[PDB]
RNA sequence: GAAAUUCUUGGACCGGCGCAAGACGGACCAGAGCGAAAGCAUUUGCCAAGAAUGUUUUCAUUAAUCAAGAACGAAAGUCGGAGGUUCGAAGACGAUCAGAUACCGUCGUAGUUCCGACCAUAAACGAUGCCGACUGGCGAUGCGGCGGCGUUAUUCCCAUGACCCG
């Protein structure tokens, strides 16, 4: 709560040499503790797994998109949003999804994302009648609030 | 414009679309797909005056131009497709269909079966206009 | 067929014997008593796979019941909450038949 | 013996910050301190060590959910949808 | 500036061998120009062809779909897609004052299509009968409708797409309901009234050509 | 004073039912108290029948027919001339109208 | 009624294939059923409740109506949350009219839908308080029960189903 959601430890089985890589993700929602989470692309398809926007079939709640087949996650990944995958197109190899905002994007069916809307919705609510507590707020990321 | 078949052997068939609301209708002559067409006319473009958009011989007067625009690429027979409107409005089929399917059947053509695809909703949603209803 | 499942049980706590818990009926396993076995589906992963080792060795059939343990709490009656429930002695129950 | 006769636990804040700011807050300050039931054990729920982050304490098993409830309002339908999809490739 | 009806081929379209007549009509596609491919942009087309019209002396009141899955060259090869049933005659058998019962099932060959079957099932009024309801109960309705869904999976889980359809073009089925339910209460007005392929499989190329010998 | 014995319906031990509109108008009448009329109806009336089974391909092809189940409110239904008010004493006969002409 | 605001060669309208989403469950549906009233219609499953009839079981007045005090109570309306297809108060606009701030026509917010807290009012009408009997008939229709010629299927027939007469 450096900035308000929720991390995810997930640790991986490196092929390569012998070794543990660490890494780092956003959690959706319901996940435990110990709890198997797959990633590729003949993976099956439930919560927390991470498989290609092209194999996934229409109208899919996703989330942490790839605006570019690999830069490691760029989009809806904050508190409590979700695109949607629209369409898809065989040839040019290419899909269609709606972003939170209500616009819509062509993107190429060769990224990544996982599956489930981001854990920590609601926020907006609970309204800050107190002043100090906006200001603990602004304290942590940065320094513009006294307007 | 070409044919590859003979006469009497066979029929070669298409199928029209007769749209029929009460103040405009379709003549829409396709294929057995659908998919594919061949000609479309309304009733709009050949009558100057829209209280008469679909009057009966508005359609006569384009059912003999899709006969006669047909008989130039070699089509005898056809499907009949009758439809209304549809939906949770009306749902009788105006004045401009049994003199059209008589103006062309007169202008020589083979009428083979002939249905209703109309859009019956199993559940409609609500029609628009009040409780009370539009009155005048 | 839940009915056939919670009526009979109905009967089993005021007919025949029955033992409830973990340590209690891995001993009234080991010794060669028990003949059917119940387990609730909150019961984690593991002793469900343990469970049924033990009865790969003694031949009893056991049984997974729909709902977690409150459930099974409800169902035999008792105000607690129990993940493992076994049966001895039925007396007048016809559960051990479906 | 009852002594507030509506105002609940925003009764800690008095005559500040309005009415209807302290009536909108009754639920959504009841409903994040209290105590779950487990998916896997018995009643001990309430730590929110933080925002989305719910936490047992006889089972020791960390939850990553809602940011004031345990479970949300879209993502149960969102898992009953994610489940048909699932078995509606199979059948 | 130019008439683009003669960039057009015409080609025919065939059926499975199980039915009589091979021919149903021509169907014009682009030619094959640049990129787009005239095998490609005819092989997605479906095909409303009434029974009556396939046969020789059977119902006109029922109706088959069959797409297109192959090009051989002026030759397009189909395959079934569902059966309808016509406005004509369910509108002309719903009428007041006999009960209505209707039913729907799912069901996967022995290589695999999911098909959908729906049903429905009119009472019959009697011989001597003076009283004019003729209304069945609700317990017999739903052991009706229990043996509905027992018979068509029974009839559907053992065997291919082949042998239902020959089970599909006389009215077998109905027949059988209508003998199995005579015991209960007497109707009349049967049929199996559309059937729907979900999820066809791999395309297997002379299952077809098998079914065109 | 009091006009009819049932208020013009068929509500007698239920307290509510469902309403359902109108064809011409929308007017919301409940279903038991609208004036249901039930059309069938070729789709050529007499002369062109002649003029199809000439032109048509097939051995006398059966003609379909037009199954349309109407509603009608009380305004339209009087306004377009299916019912007319009638006598006090020539009210309780409510055997349908004929069906000659 | 007659037209125009409105859309349209960046391809609308219609035709075919597909795909999402949220509502509504016709035709079958009747002076038929249930519920204390408001009210209740897609299939399937689970949880308990209730009328009527049958009864040579049981307890033996335990009952009737009801000041104060209580539960439920369509729509619309309010404060919150999700969800927003279609209709659509307010509003803008095009005609009509002497004038229309109205009916007519295109767009349209609040609402209409779901869960959670409230409010307790209707021509909530059969405009006829609740319990009790009593005093004419005639045909019907619906559940349970009692018999009966006879057809109908089960076939191998007592018995269960469908008509028919009480
Ligand atoms: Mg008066
Ligand atoms: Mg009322
Ligand atoms: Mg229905
Ligand atoms: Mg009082
Ligand atoms: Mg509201
Ligand atoms: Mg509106
Ligand atoms: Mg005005
Ligand atoms: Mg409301
Ligand atoms: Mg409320
Ligand atoms: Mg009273
Ligand atoms: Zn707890
Ligand atoms: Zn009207």
């Amino acid at each position: 709560p450096g900035r308000g959601a929720p991390l995810a430890k997930v640790v991986f089985r490196d092929p390569y040499r012998f070794k543990k890589r660490t890494e780092l993700f956003i959690a959706a929602e319901g996940i435990h503790t110990g709890q198997f989470v797959y990633c590729g692309k003949k993976a099956q398809l439930n919560i927390g797994n991470v498989l290609p926007v092209g194999t996934m079939p229409e109208g899919t709640i996703v989330c942490c998109l790839e605006e570019k087949p690999g830069d490691r996650g760029k989009l809806a990944r904050a508190s409590g949003n979700y695109a949607t995958v629209i369409s898809h197109n065989p040839e040019t190899k290419k899909t269609r999804v709606k972003l939170p905002s209500g616009s819509k994007k062509v993107i190429s069916s060769a990224n990544r994302a996982v599956v489930g809307v981001v854990a920590g919705g609601g926020r907006i609510d609970k309204p800050i009648l107190k002043a100090g507590r906006a200001y603990h707020k602004y304290k942590a990321k940065r320094n513009c609030w006294p307007r | 414009s070409l044919g590859p078949q003979v006469a009497e052997g066979e029929n070669v068939f298409g199928v029209c679309h007769i749209f029929a609301s009460f103040n405009d209708t379709f003549v829409h002559v396709t294929d057995l797909s659908g998919k594919e067409t061949i000609c479309r006319v309304t009733g709009g473009m050949k009558v100057k005056a829209d209280r008469d958009e679909s009057s009966p011989y508005a359609a006569m007067l384009a059912a003999q131009d899709v006969a006669q625009r047909c008989k130039e690429l070699g089509i005898t027979a056809l499907h009949i497709k009758l439809r209304a409107t549809g939906g949770n409005r009306t749902k009788t089929p105006g004045p401009g269909a049994q003199s059209a399917l008589r103006a062309l059947a007169r202008s020589g053509m083979k009428i083979g079966r002939i249905e209703d695809v109309t859009p019956i909703p199993s559940d409609s949603t609500r029609r628009k206009g009040g409780r009370r209803g539009r009155r005048l | 067929s839940l009915e056939s499942i919670n009526s009979r049980l109905q009967l089993v706590m005021k007919s025949g014997k029955y033992v409830l818990g973990y340590k209690q009926s891995l001993k009234m396993i080991r010794q060669g008593k028990a003949k059917l076995v119940i387990l609730a589906n909150n019961c984690p992963a593991l002793r469900k796979s343990e469970i049924e080792y033990y009865a790969m060795l003694a031949k009893t059939g056991v049984h997974h019941y729909s709902g977690n343990n409150i459930e099974l709490g409800t169902a035999c009656g008792k105000y607690y909450r129990v993940c493992t429930l076994s049966i001895i002695d039925p007396g007048d129950s016809d559960i051990i038949r479906s | 013996a009852k002594r507030t006769k509506k105002v609940g636990i925003v009764g800690k804040y008095g005559t500040r910050y309005g009415a209807s700011l302290r009536k909108m807050v009754k639920k959504i300050e009841i409903s994040q301190h209290a105590k779950y039931t487990c998916s896997f054990c018995g009643k001990t729920k309430m730590k929110r060590r933080a925002v989305g982050i719910w936490h047992c304490g006889s089972c020791m098993k960390t939850v990553a959910g809602g940011a004031w409830t345990y479970n949300t309002t879209s993502a149960v339908t969102v898992k009953s949808a994610i489940r048909r999809l699932k078995e509606l490739k199979d059948q | 500036v130019v008439d683009p009806f003669s960039k057009k081929d015409w080609y025919d379209v065939k059926a499975p061998a199980m039915f009589n007549i091979r021919n149903i009509g021509k169907t014009l596609v682009t030619r094959t120009q640049g990129t787009k491919i005239a095998s490609d942009g005819l092989k997605g087309r479906v095909f409303e062809v009434s029974l009556a019209d396939l046969q020789n002396d059977e119902v006109a009141f029922r109706k088959f779909k069959l797409i297109t899955e192959d090009v051989q060259g002026k030759n397009c090869l189909t395959n079934f897609h569902g059966m309808d049933l016509t406005r004509d005659k369910m509108c002309s058998m719903v009428k007041k004052w006999q009960t209505m019962i209707e039913a729907h099932v799912d069901v996967k060959t022995t290589d695999g299509y999911l098909l959908r079957l729906f049903c429905v099932g009119f009472t019959k009024k009697r011989n001597n009968q003076i009283r004019k309801t003729s209304y069945a109960q609700h317990q017999q309705v739903r052991q009706i409708r229990k043996k509905m869904m027992e018979i068509m999976t029974r009839e559907v889980q053992t065997n291919d797409l082949k042998e239902v359809v020959n089970k599909l073009i006389p009215d077998s089925i109905g027949k059988d309901i209508e003998k199995a339910c005579q015991s209960i209460y007497p109707l009349h007005d049967v049929f199996v009234r559309k059937v729907k392929m979900l999820k066809k499989p791999k395309f297997e190329l002379g299952k077809l050509m098998e079914l065109h010998g | 004073t009091k006009k009819r014995r049932n208020n013009g319906r068929a509500k007698k031990g239920r307290g509510h039912v469902q309403p359902i509109r109108c064809t011409n108008c929308a007017r919301c009448v409940p279903k038991d108290k609208a004036i249901k009329k039930f059309v069938i109806r070729n789709i050529v009336e007499a002369a062109a029948v002649r003029d199809i089974s000439e032109a048509s391909v097939f051995d006398a092809y059966v003609l379909p027919k037009l199954y349309v189940k109407l509603h009608y409110c009380v305004s339209c239904a009087i306004h377009s001339k299916v019912v007319r008010n009638r006598s006090r004493e020539a009210r309780k006969d409510r055997t349908p109208p004929p069906r000659f002409r």
